[PDB]
């Protein structure tokens, strides 16, 4: 939407180019030139003054160098607003009413796709699944997994954990992470207790799990970010992990 | 239906204890299992306990005591850990005989040597008393079940002795609960977890191998007669 | 060694020019029926970076080492296809400019470090 | 089964035909059965004639005018069914009979002229707009009149309002401020109203002299000693600060809106208008804000009379008092048949300035109609209504219900003439008012609550949009049969009684009789009465009534119920609540989805395919049964054959059921066995535990069809076929497409098995990274033609069952621009239960499943059979509904008494009542135990044992009783199958009905550890092979930010996203299994820093030392 | 409160990981116990206090006697008004503790109770509604009808009742309305301020300090008084002395 | 465990002269019973046929 003001930008800068090149014709030269701005003018701030550019046909202001920069996802904002995952995945949760609390849901449907990569690998560093790409075509041969397989999921995740949200998260409890179990229905299955947090409600509602890789960020979570770690609220350095409401 | 048998694991103390695993299982046995098994370790059960209390010198469990430290109500209950065994083969019932002197502090193996049973658990506080403290102590002990209160039988040996609770269970205490780990694309596949608390006497082991026996003969019943 | 700052210089024309690589001082850029930029404009790769794999637009050594990359008829560097994210170009104006933001923002930029009437002059 | 049905007060009239508004009021707009001569306007008609006797620039001189005469309907240029499979919007041909006389003469009636296709309705209520059904609503504003009320950015002083109908008149508010004048607001204009005052002709003394001496206000009004001069010379200081541009004295030809005639301004004929602008205002108004020509000059009408009790407002005596602007008195209803004809004001808009320009260029002579107008402005602007407008809603078809209760809506939001979305918490508020008129319990939880809502059952609304509702008339002290519907302003002067007070024979029946006057609770004497209601039911909402024991709920966990229920999703072997309230079967008859016979005679042939009777002596009629055709929602209704082959009939009764039907009475979900109770915290805050029981018997399962598409375009690299023909595939896929690139009817789908073959030719270039890594999962490089056919998106599919073709070219297919053939492809699936699927009672419990429970656990009846659903009881408390508890004990009581109740609203049984069948089942439930030989056990007795220790039985009666005694108090004894112990406490238990929603976790979940790369913004978008790309906001970070989640941030904004380096680097990374990360900078950085330099200013970069950086090596 | 502190003071005298476990079991443990021992909701079980007739009958008489007494003029239309008035709520008080007492010396482990009672749920307020009666309404503009509502939910509501105590559920539907919108609408505002501090260094090395207020001065009184339990904490949990204190 | 009628090509299929719908014959199916008398009878296949 931006090229097609760039465009008329150089329209103008070429047609007069050639005035005066031939026919110095003054009265002309100035009501070119005067476009010559007005053409920058709107690339750059096209909404001011009180005339915006006219698309041949609809009625649409189209972005400027201005508005794109303008927040509103513009560069700025876009950051802290948004963003899209790439190893994410959400869902209706449930009572992991036998889950102890560091533990936590992620059903086998979804807890595979969402780990597909070290899966792999693990795969073939396991005498089972020759070479890396091969093994990419075993869990793609529609669904009705193998058993061995599993057996790896779970070595696989055995240590690392998740990060998990509600829908408005609005405290660092907003979300926390766990050593995710498999388990089956397909919806996510969370621990009491921490309900309070995300003031976790049982009506449908849903929430996120993300993944971390780096050696790193896995290291942050837990040991930072463990509902199991994390019982207390800062907000008033009393507790949260309360048991209640029934317990 | 497939599914292959279970694995029969057990982490054992010793005396006490015991921590036994079987994982394989189809939904609902976890329980069905169990439950009926607690119901039989802490129900019907060979063992022994004490069931009369003679004390030379006022009778009461609500009286007093000179040279004595404690009271009868505690030496009753000291009395109740205590635990015995028989060594002769048809004998469900023993009378014994513990002897005080002056200063001392009673011992449960200071009760009257005799060869044909045996005290399991020789220390116990039992009692101790001040200057010059006597104690002759004709307490009966018998062949029980499970647990008969001592407001039920009503014992009679002797006529100013005290009878009391029977605690002859050697089952202790039991707990379980029905964890389910997975095998293969399935998950919720029952995982059993018993835990049996025992006196020094009958191992915990035992005490489930005797129990499933029971409700074992106990179903030989539902024959085709 | 990374970041530790973020200062931001002004635009001078002679260093606009200074990045740009190419010089869009071309007409307009695509073509539909042949995927292709258009003799010089807002695509041509020659310019900027290739579209495609490394490769040119008629065909050289994708070869990783040597560094260099051009042709006979056929100049795209061969450095991959994702810069095309960052190298800039340029339409060396005709004459005279006002990048707004010095003369319609809120203090008038420029309108004030010369006076000129506030506003109306400019 | 048998039906009981509790208490009295019998409903002297069954409830209106609902679906009344909508039909009722388009028919009785679009007068196309009445002979053209007659019709008493409105609508079409009213429209036609306020924009018909259409002059010509210039009055008397030059020629050419065009009239009206009358309208011609037109006939469906398809029926329902087509036009619907063929994506049209089912209108109507719509001609108009023109004749233009010139100034020479001449009678040149052109037969019919074209003008627009204007959409016929539908025997439901909904309409045919570009191929699904959509909801015109029925929105609700200010009624006309005057009024007044107090200033707002200036506290103590008064503003007047002159509000006329919209879309046909001026806004007009004479807001008095601190400078001492009386300002004039006109369509955003603020100038002195002394101006307008002289207009009409009012001097320098008769300002002073009506309306000062009291309110020194008159003498800011006054002093403008240089504009309190001439008639025709204070219409030219109107005209050049009113309309710029033109300074004539033509003064009158702009000014001659806002008045006379009805041009513009007018509230209403007459009506609240003036009507209501006669009893508060002066007395006595006409039409229209003052009148023009009458004999020369503007001889005033209403801008004196209101400025007589706006100033005695602000000082002022009684009678002059502000008015409320949210009573219904004073509010207003927009039906739909004028909501169509008010885009036909602006149909024949854009279209009386088609031919004013018409007959300016073109031969005065030369012309007769039908060759002056062109009819695309109503057409392109009454499509334009069916086709966008936020009052034309899709239509929840989830059951029937729904259906209606979309219907019966009723909005303030609309187009123009509304409520924005940051305003009214003076209107949103439910008022003393709406009783017996617009619900209290249907509007939606938040965002919108308030502003929209469902009608009052029997209320009507009528004339000038006055909601009307009955009232039963009394002879003071005896009673009436007659009924009295009126309006609310008809009613803030009756002292109104309740239907709940007892009535003897046909009476009066006590002397404390519970009564109301204007809005006010009192109590009255006997005969001290004016009317009495009909009923409760004439209070709640239309749904909000099938609630069971409403009686006994609290008011907000209630909507919930009365809602929700309509996200209530259909199911097989549905069955109606045990518990009901009447009307239960009526829903299902105005919803038409059920299928009912005219005139009574008997069937002949009889299958799921149809239904052919033989009616009394009146023919043979053979109406079909919509088989598994889907909703909107998806849902998937289909009637079902519920009659035999042979048997006299009863004047038209269930033909067959509906979707969520069970013999004429609504099913929406299943009334099932449950047991309050805490089960190991698996039902924990709110959620539910179920019985595989349900699966086994396949209780709760629903049936839904997904709706899948396609569009072939015309290229410059080439058109864009389909055929069964593309490259690579292997034929083991292709498989099952016979119909040369479609998927054959009955084929069992999987997901990127194949579903339409589509191929295109593209391309020109070639592929190179970040795409020949994937790409050989999407090509082996390559082809001259690809693939792009349809193929199944993650997840979803089942079992096809329908296709559809068209053709750019077929009778009435018409493709858009650019596109030709279409395809869609119709594949459902059964769906059971799936633990943490949705699901809740009318009662407001709302609660999804965590376990589905093997029926060797699920605490069972000491008789055997266990329960089904546990319904722990903590989620009660907090919120107050216990009718729903009610409902359970009824429950257990119609269990082994074998039947159904009907109790209605606050007409339901009660506690002595129920306690009587309770026992009543006992005595009965239990004559079946002792009688096997059976009766009561340890388990049982330890229980009462504690059952009275606890006090809730009587102490010192046999084991037996203290049974029957605690089995009337609704609970028992409950066994854990688990453990033969039963639980330590009496359970109550009953069968409670319940139902399935929309949500179906099966529609959620998801999860993506790659895949689809967005090339736009360059990040995970869409999904063809694999899905989704969960988001991450703000929030998510600052909090991130609370831990010292550094890493954990930057993780989750880089390689998870944007800089496309890293998650290629990254997705290796780990196919390897190495740290992985670590990318160099972050891509959007340098994007910006480039935003910016596109864009003026270098942007540099330094370290601690301040040196040159090297941002982009590249 | 009870276990909280437990919960609390666990973790005060044991490492995080103990006081996890603790607050596992707990979860268990009271489970499978609130379990065992089976309560449930059996309407009769909604218990209404015998004195409800005497109560609401002895008021009901308080009436004849202020509308008799208005009759002739004891009372302005203002006098009288607000006696019908702080009338009801004096009764209705009545109720409330009433049906409470009678909770303890009988049926002291009727459910609902017990609940409010301990932390499960319902607190003072609701409870009343159930058994007792509800009271007088709040009008649409802030106002309250002299006439109450009698009846308590365990008995159905009568019609009039009910349009009254209705707007309270809306016009209070109205917070979780347009409170819930503005996202977090402080929360941001806020948040782009101190994004900023942190925890920098150790000891900003000022003497500097402040001074705590723990007597509160009564605006109005001027009387005074110290500060409520919990205030405090939130103004010294935590803190730094700045000047050793004797006491 | 499973079944098969004439012209039917799923579950959710109609026939002409039947006022059931497959679910309504499939839920009546489900349920009946059938008693194998032999042990070795791993399994087999009823059959019924509808006329006039």
């Amino acid at each position: 939407d931006l090229n097609d003001l760039y465009r008329r930008l150089i329209n103008r800068n070429n047609r007069l180019k050639k005035l005066l090149a031939q026919g110095a014709p003054e009265i002309i030269i100035r009501n070119e030139k005067r476009m010559l701005q007005e053409a920058v003018d709107a690339v750059i701030d096209n909404g001011r003054r009180g005339s915006p550019v006219t698309n041949p046909g609809s009625e649409r202001p189209l972005r400027s160098l201005t508005d794109i920069l303008s927040g509103k996802q513009g560069r700025f904002r876009q950051n802290l607003l948004g963003k899209r995952v790439d190893y994410s995945g959400r869902s209706v949760i449930v009572v992991g009413p036998q889950l102890k609390l560091h533990q936590c849901g992620l059903p086998k449907r979804m807890a595979l796709e969402l780990f597909k990569p070290f899966l792999l690998k693990k795969m073939e560093e396991k005498a089972f699944a020759p070479n890396v790409k091969a093994a990419r075509r075993m869990l793609e041969r529609q669904r009705d997994i193998k058993d061995e397989v599993w057996d790896a999921l779970e070595e696989v995740i055995h240590g690392k954990v998740v990060l998990l949200n509600r829908a408005p998260t609005l405290h660092r409890l907003g979300i926390q992470a766990f050593q995710p179990v498999l388990v089956e229905g397909q919806s996510i299955q969370l621990h009491p207790l921490v309900c309070e947090a995300f003031n976790a409600d049982f009506d449908g509602d849903q929430m996120a799990v993300h993944v971390p890789l780096s050696s790193f960020a896995q290291a942050e979570a837990r040991i930072q970010m463990l509902s199991a770690h994390n019982l207390l609220s800062p907000a008033s350095g009393e507790p949260l992990a309360k048991p209640s409401r029934d317990i | 239906s497939k599914l292959k048998a279970p694995v029969f694991t057990a982490t054992t103390q010793g005396d006490h204890y015991g921590e036994f695993v079987l994982e394989p299982l189809e939904r609902g046995f976890g329980v069905t299992l169990g439950n009926p098994l607690r119901r039989i370790l802490l129900s019907s059960i060979p063992g022994t306990a004490v069931t009369s209390v003679y004390i030379e010198d006022v009778l009461h469990e609500f009286s007093t005591i000179p040279g004595v430290k404690e009271d009868v109500v505690e030496i009753i209950l000291n009395l109740k850990e205590l635990v015995v065994r028989f060594l002769d083969p048809k004998m469900a019932s023993t009378t014994l005989i513990l002897r005080a002197e002056g200063p001392k502090e009673v011992r449960a193996g200071d009760f009257t040597p005799s060869a044909d049973v045996e005290i399991m658990n020789p220390d116990l506080h039992i009692a101790t008393l001040e200057e010059g403290g006597k104690l002759y102590m004709e307490v009966r002990v018998d062949r029980g079940v499970g647990y008969v209160p001592a407001e039920r039988h009503g014992i009679k040996d002797r006529i100013n002795a005290i009878p009391v609770d029977a605690i002859f269970s050697p089952v202790r205490r039991v707990a379980f609960q029905v964890e389910d780990t997975r095998l293969g694309q399935r998950t919720d596949l029952d995982k059993l977890t018993l835990r049996i608390w025992t006196d020094g006497s009958v191992t915990p082991l035992e005490a489930l191998n005797q129990a499933v026996a029971i409700l074992k003969e106990h179903l030989n019943y539902f024959a085709n007669p | 060694k990374e970041v530790r700052k973020v200062r931001i210089a002004l635009a001078s024309p002679e260093k606009i020019r200074s990045w740009s690589y190419g010089e869009v001082e071309k007409p307009e850029t695509i073509n539909y029926r042949t995927l292709k930029p258009e003799r010089d404009g807002l695509f041509d790769e020659r310019i900027f970076g290739p579209i495609k794999d490394y490769e040119c637009a008629c065909g050289k050594y994708k070869r990783q080492r040597f560094e260099g990359k051009v042709c006979e008829r056929c100049g795209v560097e061969v450095t991959r296809s994702i810069v095309r994210r960052y190298r800039m170009g340029h339409i060396e104006l005709a004459t005279p400019a006002a990048h707004i933001w010095f003369v319609k923002d809120v203090p008038s930029k420029i309108g004030t470090l010369l006076d000129l009437s506030a506003t109306e002059l400019e | 089964m048998e039906i009981k049905r509790f208490g009295r007060i019998r409903e002297v009239i069954p409830l209106p035909p609902l679906t009344e508004i909508q039909v009722e009021s388009y028919k009785k707009a679009l007068q196309a059965d009445v002979p053209p001569e007659k019709r008493e306007n409105v609508g079409i008609q009213a429209a036609f004639k306020e924009t018909f006797p259409i002059e010509e620039g210039d009055k008397g001189k030059g020629g050419l005018v065009l009239d009206f005469l009358e309208y011609r309907i037109g006939d469906p240029p398809f029926s329902q069914d087509e036009c619907r499979e063929k994506d049209l919007t089912y209108q109507a041909p719509l001609y108009a009979r023109l004749q233009l006389i010139h100034k020479d003469t001449g009678l040149i009636k052109e037969d019919e002229v074209f003008l627009g296709h204007l959409p016929l309705m539908t025997e439901d209520g909904s309409f045919i707009i570009n191929g699904a059904d959509r909801v015109i609503v029925s929105q609700i504003h200010r009624s006309p009149g005057v009024y007044f009320t107090p200033d707002p950015a200036r506290p103590g002083r008064y503003i007047a309002s002159i509000i006329p109908l919209p879309k046909r008149g001026p806004w007009i508010d004479l807001e008095v401020e601190a400078s001492g004048v009386v300002t004039m607001k006109v369509n955003k204009r603020k100038f002195p109203l002394v101006l307008l005052l002289r207009v009409l002709g009012y001097d320098q003394e008769t300002l002073v002299r009506e309306l000062s001496a009291y309110g020194d206000l008159v003498q800011g009004l006054l002093d403008e000693a240089v504009l309190a001069m001439r008639p025709e010379e204070a219409m030219v200081r109107l005209f050049t600060l009113l309309r710029p541009g033109d300074p004539p004295k033509k003064d009158k030809a702009l000014a001659y809106l806002f008045g006379l005639l009805a041009d513009p301004k007018r509230y209403d004929l007459g009506e609240a208008g003036r009507y209501k602008a006669e009893e508060k205002l002066g007395v006595g108004l006409s039409g229209r804000t003052l009148v023009r020509f009458e004999d020369g000059e503007f001889k005033d009408e209403v801008f004196l009379p209101t400025l007589r009790y706006l100033f005695a407002l602000t000082a002022g005596v009684p009678g002059h008092e502000v008015d409320d602007i949210d009573h219904l008195g004073n509010r207003r209803i927009r039906t739909v048949g004028e909501l169509m004809a008010d885009q036909f004001r602006v149909g024949l808009a854009r279209l009386a300035r088609g031919v004013r320009e018409r007959m300016v260029m073109g031969s005065p002579d030369t012309l007769t109609p039908a060759k002056l107008v062109n009819s695309r402005p109503l057409e392109a602007a009454l499509r334009e209504f069916f086709s966008r407008s936020q009052l034309s809603q899709f239509k929840d078809e989830t059951n029937p219900l729904s259906s209606l209760r979309h219907k019966r809506r009723i909005s303030a939001l609309g187009p123009g003439g509304l409520t924005r979305e940051r305003a009214g918490f003076d209107v949103r508020d439910v008022h003393r008012t709406h009783y017996g008129r617009i619900c209290p319990v249907e509007t939606p939880e938040g965002a919108n609550i308030g502003l929209i809502t469902s009608l009052a059952a029997y209320a009507r609304v009528d004339a000038l949009g006055f909601i009307r509702t009955p009232y039963r008339r009394v002879k003071n002290g005896v009673v009436t049969e007659e009924v009295v519907y009126m309006t609310a302003s008809e009613e803030d002067r009756y002292t109104i009684a309740q239907a709940n007070t007892p009535l003897e024979g046909d009476r009066i029946a006590t002397d404390r009789v519970v009564a109301r006057r204007r809005g006010e609770p009192v109590i009255v004497a006997p005969e001290e009465v004016e009317f009495m209601d009909v009923s409760p039911k004439q209070v709640f909402s239309l749904n909000t009534n099938l609630i069971p024991f409403l009686e006994h709920d609290d008011a907000n966990r209630a909507l919930m119920g009365s809602n929700m229920q309509t996200q209530a999703v259909p199911l097989i072997r549905a069955q109606a609540p045990v518990v009901m309230t009447g009307l239960e079967e009526r829903v299902v008859r105005d919803s038409l989805a059920a299928l009912y016979a005219e005139e009574d005679g008997e069937v002949v042939k009889v299958d799921g395919t149809r239904i052919a009777v033989r009616y009394e002596d009146g023919r043979l009629v053979e109406h079909p049964l919509r088989r598994y055709a889907r909703s909107n929602q998806g849902t998937a209704f289909d009637q079902r054959p519920r009659v035999r082959v042979g048997q006299r009939v009863k004047k038209g009764d269930l033909l067959a059921d509906g979707p969520a039907s069970e013999e004429g009475f609504l099913a929406l979900g299943q009334n099932v066995l449950v047991a309050i109770m805490p089960f190991d915290g698996y039902n924990f805050e709110d959620a539910i535990v179920i019985s595989e029981e349900l699966l086994k018997r396949d209780f709760y399962t629903s049936i839904h069809i997904e709706r899948y598409e396609i569009e072939a375009r015309d290229t410059k690299l080439g058109p864009e076929r389909i055929t069964r023909d593309i490259p690579h595939l292997s034929e083991a896929a292709l498989r099952d497409l016979d119909e040369e690139g479609i998927v054959r009817i009955g084929a069992e789908v999987k997901p990127g098995d194949i579903l339409v073959g589509r191929t295109s030719f593209k391309g020109e270039q070639e592929p190179s990274p970040e795409e020949r890594l994937l790409r050989s999962i999407f090509g082996e490089k390559a082809r001259d033609v690809k693939d792009t056919s349809l193929r199944v998106p993650p997840g979803e599919g089942g079992i096809v069952v329908g296709r559809l073709r068209l053709r750019r070219g077929d009778p009435g297919v018409e493709l858009k621009p650019g596109v030709r053939e279409v395809v869609r492809v119709f594949v459902a699936q059964k769906r059971k239960l799936q633990v943490g699927d949705k699901l809740a009672n009318r009662h407001g419990n709302k609660g999804v499943v965590a376990k589905i429970l093997p029926v060797e656990d699920m605490p069972h009846l000491p008789d055997g059979t266990p329960v089904d659903v546990i319904l722990n009881p903590l989620g009660v408390p907090s919120r107050m509904n216990l009718g729903q508890i009610l409902e359970t004990h009824l429950g257990l009581a119609g269990y082994f008494l074998g039947q159904r109740y009907i109790s209605p609203v606050f007409d339901g049984a009660t506690e002595p009542e129920i306690k009587e069948l309770l026992a009543e089942a006992f005595n009965l439930y239990f004559g079946k135990r002792q009688g096997e030989g059976f009766g009561v056990d340890k388990r049982e007795k330890e229980v009462l044992a504690r059952a009275e220790k606890l006090g809730l039985v009587s102490p010192g009666k046999s084991p037996e009783e203290q049974l029957k005694e605690l089995f009337d108090l609704g609970k028992v004894v409950l066994y854990d199958g688990r453990t033969g112990e039963p639980f330590e406490g009496p359970i109550v238990v009953g069968q409670m009905f319940i139902m399935k929603l929309y949500h179906m976790v099966e529609d959620k979940m998801h999860a993506r550890s790659t895949g689809p790369y967005s090339l736009i913004t360059q990040q995970p978008l869409g999904g063809k092979a694999q899905f989704g790309g969960q988001r991450f906001g703000e929030m998510e970070v600052w909090a991130l930010e609370a831990y010292g989640a550094a890493h954990t941030l930057q993780e989750m904004l880089t390689i998870k996203s944007d800089d496309i380096e890293g998650r290629n680097a990254a997705y290796q990374a780990i196919i390897k299994g190495e740290d992985v990360p670590e990318p160099s900078v972050p891509e959007s950085f340098r994007v910006l820093v480039k935003e910016l330099q596109a864009l003026a200013l270098d942007v540099q970069t330094l370290d601690e030392k301040d040196n040159p950086v090297d941002i982009f090596e590249g | 409160n009870s276990l909280k502190d437990l919960v609390y003071q666990a973790f005060l005298r044991l490492g995080m990981e103990k006081t996890a476990r603790l607050l596992d079991a707990l979860k268990y443990y009271g489970f499978t116990l609130s379990t065992t021992s089976g309560i449930t909701i059996g309407i009769d079980d909604a218990v209404i206090p015998e004195e409800k007739q005497r109560y609401l009958e002895e008021a009901d008489r308080k009436l004849r006697q202020i509308e008799q007494a208005y009759e002739m003029g004891f009372l302005t239309d203002r006098e009288r008004y607000d006696q019908v008035i702080q009338l009801w709520t004096e009764t209705t008080e009545k109720v409330t503790q009433a049906v409470f007492k009678n909770f303890e010396e009988n049926y002291p482990f009727n459910p609902l109770y017990v609940m409010a009672q301990s932390g499960a749920r319902g607190n003072p307020q609701q409870i009343r509604q159930l058994c007792g009666m509800r009271g007088l309404m709040q009008k649409p503009s802030g106002e309250t009808f002299e006439v109450p509502v009698r009846s308590s939910f365990r008995e159905g509501l009568t019609v009039l009742e009910y349009f009254i105590s209705s707007h309270g559920a809306r016009k209070g539907g109205a917070d979780t309305a347009l409170r819930t919108a503005d996202s977090g609408y402080l929360t941001r505002k806020l948040v782009d301020v101190a994004h900023e501090i942190v925890v920098r260094e150790a000891d900003c090395g000022t003497t500097n300090y402040i001074s705590v207020p723990l007597f509160q001065m009564d605006e109005v009184t001027r009387t005074l008084r110290l500060r409520k339990r919990s205030d405090i904490e939130s103004g010294l949990y935590g803190r730094v002395l700045a000047r050793e204190v004797e006491a």
